[PDB]
This record gives structure tokens, C-alpha cells and sequence, in this order.
């Protein structure tokens, strides 16, 4: 369904700076709280 | 040439897409808020928009 | 996950810069601040962030 998942994939290819499917959404996350909220 | 959704940190295509995927460095400073540098700095200030 | 050359980013006072570049009439504020803080909100952020851990 994502095609960075898959093992004849490069996740660089998808995400810079070294980001993870993980870790980008982690700062997705971030973006969402931080620029509305607490 | 450089690709602005990658530029941003995150590309739908990756190998499909048009432009092109320059991998870059990632300020850790303007990532958990500010960098005083602005843009001297050497590392990338990705913007969310 | 902040530092300035051996000091979290948080604990960095913003008065003690020389430069200030990020009060200019005009400036790209979001070349220096993310998540579009400013120098008041960052600092405020800082205050909240370090009375938790
Ligand atoms: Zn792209
Ligand atoms: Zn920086």
C-alpha cells in the first residue's frame, strides 16, 4: 500500500534528512500539538 | 532542481517523482524549536507548510 | 535534544544575544523559530518545558 515499505525499497528515497516512516510521523505529530494547543 | 515536498522532509513518490530528491541535513536545533542562526546555518530549517 | 555549544536549548537565555537578528522589521522569523513560535512564545515555551522534567 506505501511503497517505501517494501524491501526493494529505499526509505531515503521517500523521506530526507534521515527521517523514519516512524519519526516522521512522530514530527507530524509534533507540528499538529505544538502550533495548536498546551 | 530540488524537491520541494522532499524538501520538506517527505515525499508521496520517492523514485516516481519529477523532481529531484537532494538528501540534506537537518537542523536538530530548529527541530526541537529554535536556531539562532537563521539562515547561516548550515543544517536545513524545513518548513511545515 | 536542544544545545547550544554545551547548553540545552531550552535553558538558553534569548536576552544575552549580541545579534537579535529575529526582531527585525520584517525579518524570516521562520528561519530562526519552527512550529512558528516567537521570541515571547519560545521563551514561554522554554518556562513550561523545564517546569515538567
Ligand atoms: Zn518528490
Ligand atoms: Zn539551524
Amino acid at each position: 500500500d506505501k511503497p517505501w515499505r517494501k524491501p526493494g525499497a529505499d526509505l531515503s528515497d521517500y523521506f530526507n534528512y534521515g527521517f523514519n516512516e516512524d519519526t516522521w510521523k512522530a514530527y507530524c505529530e509534533k507540528q499538529k500539538r505544538i502550533r495548536m494547543g498546551l | 532542481k530540488d524537491c520541494p515536498w522532499y524538501d520538506r522532509g517527505f515525499c508521496k513518490h520517492g523514485p516516481l517523482c519529477r523532481h529531484r530528491h537532494t538528501r540534506r541535513v537537518i537542523c536538530v536545533n530548529y527541530l526541537v524549536g529554535f536556531c539562532p542562526e537563521g539562515p547561516s546555518c548550515k543544517f536545513m530549517h524545513p518548513r511545515f507548510e
